[PDB]
């Protein structure tokens, strides 16, 4: 409903949390190429020897992706050079951070979001290598990110932690936004409240929906799609008579066996080469996600942005980090304007010849008289020489309205 | 064409990505960024600029003591787009080489 | 496992065997590949000194100062209860280092010096 | 006798062309509701059209 | 070996307009749905809309 003297101000505001995941580790597969092309069979092993380095530059490749993926996990998780951890009392003005600090009882130091983002994703040559930061670890590292966040905002990102009680955090949150923080400080307990029953419902719309960690999921089926393709390959003949080295080397004497050996090691060869080069595009493709999550955790978790829906949708005010196998969870805190009002709207407002406009908000009206209010939030204020400042006249702007700005010196000079 | 290689459709029109578009340019006029923070609040569009103008840090008193000389500059560079862009070839490049 | 009386091999997702049944005597025996892995050798600089330790990847202690870690069995390696920055990642959460006399050793690292603020 | 060979250049090619779709998808629908302007174009002397 | 060639080339290609097409997303978000402060992201001068 657009007009020209015509704005629609919210009255009232809601705390949304939303979940977004980011990929942040493929699993560290390591190929050995001999064994999978020749299983000790010395006769192929002197045949593969032929092709030079086909075969050291894919296990270089391979240990180069899974050194990647120890360096992107570092990235993500090891941005906090010490350990904070939050007090013991809980006094953190009504904000119930229990669904998300670490539980003691449970044998694992996780929070119960992270066990349930953990209970909700799942001899040819190959192994698997451990990432070099255990699950534990992961759960330190967020743990150590959400005490600093809690009890001392930025200042643990940009210097040393320097700690502010929790609703004086929020009051800055608030300033960060354009909302003035006195609205935090007299919805306080409503504001605590939506936001515990926001972090609430988040276990269960990531436990009930199946499909929510998909991301995460979908990185461990292609993973193990592409590791059982590849073992799938090796039953194929390629133009062999059999499949099976060791029935061609005991049916045959070297002179064709050779041959047929030859057969197989150009196939196998081939599979190999296509599944590493599969996996350094996907690599790139982790690394990507490993990137974004980075600088989600650096500008999302350790500050307050301001760019649009890059930490979820509405007005950022904060994130929460959550580990996650071979990813990261945030949980961004946003405000989303509520419930709002239509108004009429000047541009100015002449009061002797000279055009007042507003230092700080817009001027609005109730139909007979105007307020000043802040742009974000309905709050009227008195139109007075203190929340405006005087340029030009009132013949130069378009669409000024007459009125009268109270000017709080003069009763003072009366009395 | 004939050896097993087929194009398919995509999911979106183009009749659909410019419905898109013509939601995010309405939404941008009428009502600022509010539309993408949450509930789309309307704004008069000669109000909006001097938000916009505050977010350089430029009063609004600078935008509404020439509103007039502004809108005509703003008008005068979107002819110059459409302009340029027939005028010269090159331009949609980076689609083009796709 | 149990075979049905004409079965006689088991053929893995590769054509491999996992399973077998002998002509001599009728009774079914699994079949495992011995064993294998990657050898790693964690050394210092040779400019610093020439001791080195080494790690059999993805393995146990005894189909090879024997530490059992969970990435292999550490041959060579000191293993030491205190955590410190990680020098030469091991994995698992164990990083090795060389350090004083002077000797390679392996621990836990640790994630940063503890606060609370 | 070459084995997935061809099945997987086909689950490739259909990745790609899934893709396609989301990358368009996450560029242009990123507005819930269409939202049209008014019969009035009076912007202030703005011309949109 | 054709197909193959023709498939990394394809999967290569498909990876650089993923990245355009979420650079493009991030534009329209930051610069479109709102006012950008960053410097030369959506164009020379101080940005506007
Ligand atoms: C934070 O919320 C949790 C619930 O999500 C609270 O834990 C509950 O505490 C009540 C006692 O007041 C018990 O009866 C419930 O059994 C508890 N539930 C769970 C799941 O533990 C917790 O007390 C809240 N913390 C604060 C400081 O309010
Ligand atoms: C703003 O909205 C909140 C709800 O999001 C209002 O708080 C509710 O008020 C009703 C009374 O009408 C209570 O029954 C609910 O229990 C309240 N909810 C919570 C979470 O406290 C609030 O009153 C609204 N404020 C204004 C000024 O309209
Ligand atoms: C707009 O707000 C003004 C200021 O509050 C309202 O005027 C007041 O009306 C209330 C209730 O009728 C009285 O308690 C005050 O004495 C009035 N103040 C003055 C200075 O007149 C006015 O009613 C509102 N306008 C509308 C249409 O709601
Ligand atoms: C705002 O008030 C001013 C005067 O305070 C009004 O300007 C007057 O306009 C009338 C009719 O055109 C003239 O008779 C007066 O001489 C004008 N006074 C001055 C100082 O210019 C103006 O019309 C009012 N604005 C509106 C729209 O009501
Ligand atoms: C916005 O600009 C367009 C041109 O860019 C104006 O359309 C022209 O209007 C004149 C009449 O004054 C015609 O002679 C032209 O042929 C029109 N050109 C086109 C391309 O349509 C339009 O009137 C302007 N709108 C406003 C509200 O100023
Ligand atoms: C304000 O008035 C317009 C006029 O149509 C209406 O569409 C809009 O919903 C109104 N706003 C509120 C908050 O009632
Ligand atoms: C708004 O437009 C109406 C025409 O519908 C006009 O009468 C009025 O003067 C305009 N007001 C402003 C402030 O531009
Ligand atoms: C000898 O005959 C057959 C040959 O495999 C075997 O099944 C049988 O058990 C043998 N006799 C024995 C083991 O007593
Ligand atoms: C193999 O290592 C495990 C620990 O994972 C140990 O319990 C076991 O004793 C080792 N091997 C044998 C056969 O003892
Ligand atoms: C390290 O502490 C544990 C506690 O049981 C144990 O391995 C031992 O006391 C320490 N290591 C030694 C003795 O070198």
């Amino acid at each position: 409903a657009y007009s020209n003297n015509s704005i629609a101000i919210p009255t009232n505001f809601t705390i949304s949390v939303t979940t977004e995941i980011l990929p942040v580790s493929m699993t560290k597969t390591s190929v050995d190429c001999t064994m999978y092309i020749c299983g000790d069979s010395t006769e192929c092993s002197n045949l593969l020897l032929q092709y030079g380095s086909f075969c050291t530059q894919l296990n270089r490749a391979l240990t180069g992706i899974a050194v990647e993926q120890d360096k992107n996990t570092q990235e993500v998780f090891a941005q906090v050079k010490q350990i904070y951890k939050t007090p013991p009392i809980k006094d953190f003005g009504g904000f119930n951070f229990s669904q998300i600090l670490p539980d003691p009882s449970k044998p694992s130091k996780r929070s119960p979001i992270e066990d349930l983002l953990f209970n909700k994703v799942t001899f040819n040559g190959l192994t698997v290598l451990p990432p070099l930061l255990t699950d534990e670890m992961i759960a330190q590292y967020t743990s150590a990110l959400l005490a600093g966040t809690i009890t001392s905002g930025w200042t643990f990102g940009a210097g040393p932690a320097l700690q502010i009680p929790f609703p004086m955090q929020m009051a800055y949150r608030f300033n960060g936004i354009g909302v003035t923080q006195n609205v935090l400080y007299e919805n306080q307990k409503l504001i605590a409240n939506q936001f515990n029953s926001a972090i609430g419902k988040i276990q269960d719309s990531l436990s009930s929906t199946p499909s929510a960690l998909g991301k995460l999921q979908d990185v461990v089926n292609q993973n193990a799609q592409a590791l059982n393709t590849l073992v799938k390959q090796l039953s194929s003949n390629f133009g062999a008579i059999s499949s099976v080295l060791n029935d061609i080397l005991s049916r045959l004497d070297p002179p064709e066996a050779e041959v047929q050996i030859d057969r197989l090691i150009t196939g196998r060869l081939q599979s190999l080469q296509t599944y590493v080069t599969q996996q350094l595009i996907r690599a790139a493709e982790i690394r990507a996600s490993a990137n974004l999550a980075a600088t989600k955790m650096s500008e999302c978790v350790l500050g307050q942005s301001k760019r649009v829906d890059f930490c979820g949708k509405g007005y950022h005010l904060m994130s929460f980090p959550q580990s996650a196998p071979h990813g990261v969870v945030f949980l961004h805190v946003t405000y989303v304007p509520a419930q709002e009002k239509n108004f009429t709207t000047a541009p100015a407002i002449c009061h002797d010849g000279k055009a007042h406009f507003p230092r700080e908000g817009v001027f609005v009206s109730n139909g007979t008289h105007w307020f000043v209010t802040q742009r974000n939030f309905y709050e009227p204020q008195i139109i007075t020489t203190d929340n405006t400042f005087v340029s030009g006249n009132c013949d130069v702007v378009i669409g000024i309205v007459n009125n009268t700005v109270y000017d709080p010196l003069q009763p003072e000079l009366d009395s | 064409k004939f050896n097993g290689l087929t194009v398919l459709p995509p999911l979106l029109t183009d009749e659909m990505i410019a419905q898109y578009t013509s939601a995010l340019l309405a939404g941008t006029i009428t009502s600022g960024w509010t539309f993408g923070a949450g509930p789309a609040l309307q704004i008069p569009f000669p109000m909006q600029m001097a938000y916009r103008f505050n977010g350089i840090g430029v009063t609004q008193n600078v935008l509404y003591e020439n509103q007039k000389l502004i809108a005509n500059q703003f008008n005068s560079a979107i002819g110059k787009i459409q302009d340029s862009l027939s005028s010269t070839p090159s331009a949609l490049g980076k689609l083009q080489d796709v | 496992k149990k075979f049905l009386p004409f079965q006689q091999f088991g053929r893995d997702i590769a054509d491999t065997t996992d399973a077998v049944r002998d002509p001599q005597t009728l009774e079914i025996l699994d079949i495992t590949p011995c064993s294998f892995g990657g050898v790693s050798v964690i050394t210092p600089g040779t400019n610093t000194s020439n001791q080195v330790a080494v790690l059999y990847q993805g393995v146990n202690c005894t189909e090879v100062n024997v530490f059992q870690t969970r990435a292999g069995c550490l041959i060579g390696a000191e293993h030491v209860n205190n955590s410190y920055e990680c020098d030469i990642p091991i994995g698992a959460g164990i990083c090795a280092s060389y350090q004083t006399s002077q000797s390679i050793i392996a621990y836990t690292m640790s994630l940063g010096a503890e606060n609370s603020v």
